[PDB]
DNA sequence: CACAGTGATGCAAATCAAGTGTGAAGCCAGACAAAAACC
DNA sequence: GGTTTTTGTCTGGCTTCACACTTGATTTGCATCACTGTGTAAGACAGGCCA
């Protein structure tokens, strides 16, 4: 029967075909497919041919010798193949192996729809203020209806975005598998639906020059699901937390725009609807179906991803050269330099909105200098609530810069030479450079960086520099200073110091105070009314930041490269649709679902 | 129940294997070869004739131990010849 | 400065290939009753 | 309550793989190399207002 061709087998089996179709229509409502599938699987199992039966079951589940269109999508996206390229590979492999290993282009588009915002239905209770309840919304114009007539302000920018809620929905549905499995891993039940709390790191950076060749700048507003806890009784048990918070991979894009991060008018115009949406979500519950069961989520948004320049810009504060050097407190550069450590986090978004109104209203009729001291730098109206933090890098860098200056000044013995000239200090610096090259193999550089700081902040480096210091009494002081630095460093370098270094976390304030004291006694020569934002944050606010955020390390220079990559290779060369394609592509590229396939070899 | 009924009956019927039908009624009622490889194909008969029930692990362990102790140059020659023949095979 | 990301590189570890006798794993049959939802 | 289903129960004798062990020449897996261009931000540097 099998050596026969198609018309032959149709004929010689026509009788059984009629009998089988009759039985199928009469017993299963005409579902011939299910009847033949089960018949053949059961026959295979009956003949002890479990291998072929399992492979058939897998071909019906799409797991063997045919890639699921989602896996094709993961490959294509994750390898930056264009549709033309992808189709060439698809058609070629199919022609040469006869089998359709990769799926066609229409299958990949259909698999895209599921992974893009706007596909699953959801509810907000109570309905979000000023946000549409439509759930089938995906990519929408980033201008949010900004007027474009020739009379109005000139619009020089193209941007595309998601509605912030819909994107949260898609990101949760993307991680559904991790959420269920984490519930299992905490010895909890799959079907529980009690209020899940999602913590969300909110992030914003400009991406420099994006141009393909005039500079073309881009802003990326993005988010990261940081942690999802479930409430069991009255314990909040974590069901998920991101392993690599800072990775490009889990940084879910929310809006991409072709604009300058310092173009304030445009920035507020484009970002303000997103903030409006996030405000809306701050007081509502999200109902979303996972695994057949309706689940309920509530969110905590923490804008910790903003470098200092963008913090200052969105919170109404002055530019970085200001005297008000801290975005956490009201210190001045002079105050922070004289007052070494006793500073506390003071500022808040509301305090800044009121300080703006005070600037604006001048209620006590003061002069501009008196008003500026009254509002401690807030001269513009804030429009984003940030959680300004510190980067562990900048702690190391600020410390190392101070130690470098102390080393060169201890070699020159600056206390004995108060009127030392520029060239004498320069030769001091040259002496230290030369000796550090000979002893520690450190190429003197003129721009401070992480690797130089990492190699210089060692006890052995202090011994090396002491080899050039006459007084050993000052060897004592320099070595104790470096010891204190090495005690404080783990706290801000770890990713969870309350387990990895709890002794140091405790002793941090004692150590910081002793460090500042030793600077104020033995090292008075390096006081001149100047200190950096980074050094002030390291000595004044680190324990407070760990109390608030838990970690320093956990809370984008590839952003530029990745943006440009997508634009050049995966996007229509038309102003209308390039940004659509780039945003869609980046979103797909951050899906944990496709990433799982790409890691399958583990 | 049926599993407990039979288990009990394992000593009731001293050593009988009971029928399915009747028991239901009662429960109810209550590449080219390496030089070493071609060598082993040729030497399997000698080792087999001298020891017939040697397992695969045992026969291979022996073949390997004695041939490892070894003379074996013609095996390598045949291997190289078959190798280049297969190479030609496109 | 760091670092991204290229094609080449180099060494450790699978892997292949033959012999076959096991053990493990799943399935068959037929009368029938539990634990379950449908009027 | 009757009338419909799912899912077991008890055997063995079956069929179909995986493992077993060796040797050494291939094949894969994986981290690494040397190397510059490019983005970024640390840090020189130009500058004009008012005394
Ligand atoms: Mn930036
Ligand atoms: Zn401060």
């Amino acid at each position: 029967l099998l050596s026969l061709t198609r018309r032959a087998q149709k004929h010689r089996l026509r009788e059984l075909k009629i009998q089988v179709k009759e039985f199928a229509d009469k017993e299963e409502g005409g579902d011939v497919k299910a009847v033949c599938l089960t018949l053949f699987l059961l026959a295979l199992r009956a003949r002890n041919e479990h291998r072929q039966a399992d492979e058939l079951e897998a071909i019906m589940q799409g797991r063997g010798s045919g890639l699921q269109p989602a896996v094709c999508l993961a490959i294509r996206v994750n390898t930056f193949l264009s549709c033309s390229q992808y189709h060439k590979m698809y058609r070629t492999v199919k022609a040469i192996t006869g089998r359709q290993i990769f799926q066609p282009l229409h299958a990949l588009r259909n698999a895209e729809k599921v992974l893009l915002p706007g596909y699953h239905p959801f509810e907000w209770q109570p309905p979000l203020k000023n946000v549409s309840s439509r759930t089938d919304v995906g990519i929408i114009d980033g201008l949010s209806g900004l007027a474009s007539s020739v009379d109005e302000y000139p619009v020089d920018t193209i941007a595309k975005r998601f509605r912030y809620d819909s994107a949260l929905v898609s990101a949760l549905m993307d991680m559904e598998e991790d959420i269920l499995e984490g519930m299992r891993s905490q010895d909890l039940d799959d079907y529980l639906n009690g209020p899940f709390t999602v913590v969300v790191k909110e992030s914003c950076d400009g991406m420099g020059d994006v141009s393909e060749k005039v500079p073309e700048k881009a802003v990326r507003f993005s988010f990261t699901v940081m942690r999802i806890t479930i409430e069991h009784g009255s314990q909040n048990v974590k069901v998920f937390e991101e392993p690599k918070p800072n990775s490009e991979l889990c940084c879910k894009p929310l809006c991409l725009m072709l604009a300058d991060e310092s173009d304030h008018e445009t920035l507020t115009a484009i970002l303000s609807p997103l903030i409006a949406e996030r405000e809306a979500m701050k007081s509502s519950e999200l109902t979303l179906e996972m695994g057949g069961i309706p689940r309920t989520f509530k969110f905590i948004f923490r804008g910790t991803g903003y470098d200092e320049k963008l913090v200052r810009e969105v919170e109404g504060l002055e530019a970085s050269g200001s005297v008000y050097i801290c975005t956490l407190c009201d210190t001045t550069r002079l105050e922070a330099s004289q007052n070494l450590v006793f500073h506390s986090i003071t500022r808040s978004h509301a305090e800044n909105l009121q300080r703006y109104e005070v600037w604006r209203s001048n209620p006590y009729h003061e002069s501009v200098e008196e008003l500026r001291d009254r509002v401690k730098g807030v001269s513009a109206k804030p429009f984003i609530e940030t959680v300004p933090s510190i980067d562990a890098l900048h702690c190391d860098i600020g410390n190392a810069a101070e130690f470098y200056k102390i080393f060169q000044l201890e070699i020159g013995e600056v206390y004995k030479h108060p009127n030392a000239s520029k060239e004498e200090r320069k030769r001091w610096q040259a002496t230290l450079d030369k000796h550090l090259r000979k002893r520690m193999n450190l190429k003197p550089i003129m721009r401070m960086n992480g690797n130089f700081a990492r190699k210089l902040m060692t006890q052995e480096t202090v011994d090396a520099v002491c080899e050039l210091i006459p007084s050993e009494e000052r060897h004592e002081a320099l070595r104790e200073l470096m010891d204190l630095y090495l005690k404080m460093k783990p706290v801000w370098r770890s990713s969870c110091p309350a387990k990895e270094c709890p002794e140091s976390l405790c002793q941090y304030s004692f150590n910081s105070q002793r460090f500042a004291e030793l600077l104020s006694t033995k090292f008075k020569y390096r006081y001149e009314g100047k200190i950096t934002n980074y050094f002030h944050k390291t000595l004044a606010h680190v324990p407070e930041i760990i109390e608030r955020d838990g970690s320093i390390g956990a809370w984008n220079q590839s952003g530029n490269k990745l943006f440009r990559r997508f634009r050049k290779m995966n996007a229509r060369q038309s102003k209308c649709y390039e940004m659509e394609d780039v945003l869609k592509h980046h979103w797909l590229y951050t899906s944990k679902y496709l990433q799982k396939f790409m890691n399958a070899h583990n | 129940f049926v599993q407990t009924c039979r288990e009990e009956h394992k000593k009731k019927h001293p050593d009988a294997s009971v029928n399915f039908s009747e028991f239901s009624k009662k429960c109810s009622e209550r590449r080219p070869p390496s030089a070493f490889f071609l060598f082993c194909s040729e030497y399997r008969p000698k080792i087999k004739g001298e020891h017939p029930g040697l397992s695969i692990g045992d026969v291979a362990k022996k073949l390997g131990e004695m041939w490892n102790n070894t003379d074996k140059q013609p095996y390598e020659k045949k291997a190289a010849k078959l190798k280049e023949k297969y190479e030609k095979d496109i």
